RNA sequence: CUUGACUGCGAGACAGACACGUCGAGCAGGUACGAAAGUAGGUCUUAGUGAUCCGGUGGUUCUGUAUGGAAGGGCCAUCG
RNA sequence: UAGUGGCGAGCGAACGGGGAUUAGCCCUUAAGCUUCAUUGAUUUUAGCGGAACGCUCUGGAAAGUGCGGCCAUAGUGGGUGAUAGCCCCGUACGCGAAAGGAUCUUUGAAGUGAAAUCAAGUAGGACGGAGCACGAGAAACUUUGUCUGAACAUGGGGGGACCAUCCUCCAAGGCUAAAUACUACUGACUGACCGAUAGUGAACCAGUACCGUGAGGGAAAGGCGAAAAGAACCCCGGAGAGGGGAGUGAAAUAGAACCUGAAACCGUAUGCGUACAAGCAGUGGGAGCCUACUUGUUAGGUGACUGCGUACCUUUUGUAUAAUGGGUCAGCGACUUAUAUUCAGUGGCAAGCUUAACCGUAUAGGGUAGGCGUAGCGAAAGCGAGUCUUAAUAGGGCGUU
């Protein structure tokens, strides 16, 4: 089914790879991922929380002045924000079947647009960025996602300075970061692990 | 649970799959005055009228 | 995400206050009087697109009337020929011929003294 | 697929019209609330059940019934889902291993609402009359 | 005569915002009567009335906080 | 939800499950904990080293352009005359402590735990209260202000009035870590937070100035430039203030009240109109005049004369209304958020669907306790594709492929 660099096929499932693309589903999984990485850490003060303004600024009548009840009204420039923020969460619920079906719809389009490149194995020996630039250049390859079955330590130490690549495992791959990089490298061990999860 | 039903409405309206069933009024404490035909036709458990369903299942917290 | 609205409010005041250009006093220079004055000038501009079609229709008729009585015929006797004859010529160019081409307007009022109805 | 090229189907997301932003938005000046009276005030809510002051239905009709505390631990299974157990024995515990029956349930009566399929043995579990027949049709048996 | 001022109901309507309200057979429990066809689910008709919640009373097959009971509750009837 | 409640408004369990944490020791004397004394160990209080770029173009200035390299366990850091992985300070990554602090750990020591010896003015009760979700209610159980008052393992308490029978426990002596709550104060990282009317009241000598007898209330005020190179000298003036030059700089209409420099408001110049004409001040028509241009049947300005014309908001049956509000400008200023729920649209799965805490090398995956669905009817026991009722399977309501 899928073809590799090292002269073989893999015969992957029609389930995990090569299904039909649902952009309504992948949009929901991308908006869900991009919101669960938001930290809702902000707050503004309400009219109760701004310092001061206990008493009325003047009497209710006789003064020819509009009705006030505190120096810290939201109309006044000292006052509180009217619907002042508190730290809230922007986490939202994907179904577990719905994350998996959206990944299974992305992998199908990475195959269909030639953005997925399968290699037999991908390992560097030295913890060195120059050694991994020189091996991605044998594949004609920049702005890559490298998806292995388990991220090894030298492959993580290389390419974590390198400007346009990431090294993920299969569990740690996510809808945004394999729709963002212009190529995805999966090993043959990765498409096995993608079919344990999705097929 | 962050929405409280009226406890006083759940005593009155039991919910079935045919609707919200209730008992009848006028069946207390003055019963020799009315006929037996009017004590017979109020003895059951009626159903709740269509104009009444929206007000009751806002009280019984279901809207 | 706070947004300050000083750039959009000044370009929106400057559109309404460019449409107020040429107005007396505070109608052309402060916004609360110029907003009302540009609204009113576009209510009048709507209304008077209808009256322009009426004010010229009266002016044509008044000159056709004045140029017909030169030839011994009123307005309403001149127009009356043409449910019986048929020139199918309108008030706009008969007023232009009553002023300018006065001999070709005399030729039309004799075709209407030939109708007699 | 690009992050620059994703959108959902038409009708999946809506604009969330905001009330009170000018008189061309359609919800100008009042925001769907109309004019005076409480429903346009803030906190302008009518309590549930309130009918302007007459006796409402939840105080005018009589209370009736008691709730049985005997039926809190009672539950019903049906013959459609008796084959979902394992090991050809339908017990009280085996109905809890498959998620057919909650915990704190200790009285199960099985009705007829489908087909049994497998030959199962129902121990310590009441069955109806039409359900006992459809189990013993499919090789079942009963004891306690 | 001495009870149909019946018991269970009730097709279908009328009124009707809702709660209410009004009109109405056949089988039985069973009936007075008529010797019988049959009439009778009160009065020539329309006023003579009062929700719920609390109590009171008589039933009940229902519930009955370990179990057997009771207490309390529910249902049905009726009173304040 | 059960209960509870002028059975109103409301208040609200437990059983049973899923987890976080994990220890029980003693009153014939103990774990544990404090204080020292030591045994190793780990941190903290400062630091040290820390890779790799040149030419060219525009420019006041290069990090930007153009070309070619390099480094990378260091590439979206800070700022350097405009935007720097290779200029600088850092960063990744290694190292480092005379002397203290703190945590952990050895193994002694003095203590403490500790009240004495398995619990008597105690349990129980009567009055009056309070609590238990429980408004004393059939009111259990717990606490007690007043008054009383036991049994002793062939005892005693509970199991929601109460009594029997079972079951399970030993009150009236104690001590116990972790999981849990909070952050005035430190430090590091972070932000679909704010950017001087915002964000702390407070970016600036702010809880200041000021107001109060006092408690207390409580402001306004940031920006020259890359560098002060902050204007030597000359001229008018009062050895002024403030200017005109000259210098400085890329720029001084960046000259210190200093980036940008808007609007109201106030001016000077120019063109046109305006001193016999009545009113929401415009609009339709429209002459003349004046500027640019090119041809004229244009473009800009002014608008004599004339037709029609009683602002705006709000509130109302209705307002030019002599009804409300607005002196004007510029900023600011009002449908939000959380948690439950219903309906619609749009999706995933589908007779099933979905997890909550929590676990997690952590938006994955696990975790299906639970919630809803597949069956209803009845107040309920219950019966179930069926009850109720009545002595009546006889007659209707609800449900049902």
């Amino acid at each position: 089914q899928l073809n590799v660099n090292g002269a073989q096929a893999i015969e992957v499932s029609e389930r995990t790879f090569g299904g039909e693309f649902n952009e309504t589903l992948v949009h929901q999984a991308v908006v869900a991922y991009m919101a669960g990485g938001r930290q809702g850490s902000k707050a503004q003060k309400t009219r109760s929380e701004v310092s001061g303004g206990g008493k009325k600024p003047w009497r209710q009548k006789g003064t020819g002045r509009a009705r006030a009840g505190t120096i810290r009204s939201p109309i006044w420039r000292g006052g509180g924000t009217t619907f002042a923020a508190k730290p809230r969460s922007h986490e939202q619920k994907l179904n577990k079947k719905m994350y998996r079906a959206a990944l299974r719809s992305i992998l199908a389009e990475l195959v269909r647009l030639d953005r997925l490149v399968v290699v037999a194995d991908f390992a560097v020996d030295a913890p060195k960025t120059k050694g991994l630039v020189a091996k991605l250049d044998t594949l004609g390859l920049k702005d890559v996602l490298i998806v292995t079955d388990g991220v090894d330590e030298n492959l993580y130490l290389a390419a974590r300075n390198l400007a346009h690549v990431d090294v993920r495992d299969v569990q740690g791959s996510d809808p945004v970061s394999l729709i963002a990089y212009d190529k995805v490298l999966v090993t043959v061990s990765a498409v096995k692990k993608f079919e344990e999860l999705l097929g | 649970p962050k929405m409280k039903t009226k406890s006083g409405a759940a005593k009155r309206f039991k919910k079935t799959a045919g609707g919200l069933k209730h008992k009848h009024a006028f069946k207390s404490h003055i019963l020799t005055k009315m006929t037996t035909k009017r004590k017979r036709q109020l003895r059951g458990t009626s159903m709740l009228n269509k104009s009444d369903v929206a007000r009751v299942e806002r009280s019984l917290r279901l809207r | 995400a706070r947004v300050k609205r000083g750039v959009i409010a000044r370009r929106r005041h400057k559109k309404i206050l460019k449409l107020a250009k040429g107005y007396y006093g505070a109608r052309s220079r402060v916004f609360r009087v110029a907003k009302q004055a540009v609204i009113k000038a576009g209510q009048y501009a709507y209304r008077d697109r209808r009256q322009r079609k009426r004010q010229f229709r009266a002016l044509w008729i008044a000159r056709i009337n004045a140029g017909a009585r030169q030839n011994g015929l009123s307005y309403s006797r001149l127009i009356a020929g043409l449910k019986k004859a048929a020139i199918e010529i309108d008030r706009k160019v008969l007023a232009d011929l009553a002023v300018n081409e006065k001999a070709a307007f005399t030729a039309i009022v004799e075709k209407a003294k030939a109708s007699l109805a | 697929m690009q992050l620059n090229d994703l959108r959902s189907a038409p009708g999946a997301r809506r604009e969330k019209h905001r009330p009170g932003r000018g008189i061309g938005s359609g919800l100008g000046k009042t925001g769907g609330r109309g004019h005076k009276g409480l429903t346009s005030r803030s906190g302008g809510k009518v309590a549930p059940g309130f009918e302007g002051g007459q006796q409402p239905l939840h105080r005018r009709l009589p209370k009736f019934g008691f709730v049985s505390l005997k039926a809190m631990d009672r539950a019903e299974v049906r013959t459609s889902e008796l084959a979902k157990v394992e090991g050809d024995v339908v017990s009280l515990q085996t109905l809890k291993d498959a998620n057919l029956i909650n915990q704190h349930v200790q009285r199960v009566k099985v009705m007829l609402s489908g087909e049994v399929g497998r030959a199962v043995t129902l121990k310590g579990i009441a069955a109806t009359k039409g359900a006992r027949a459809a189990i013993e049709a499919a090789g079942g048996k009963f004891e306690d």
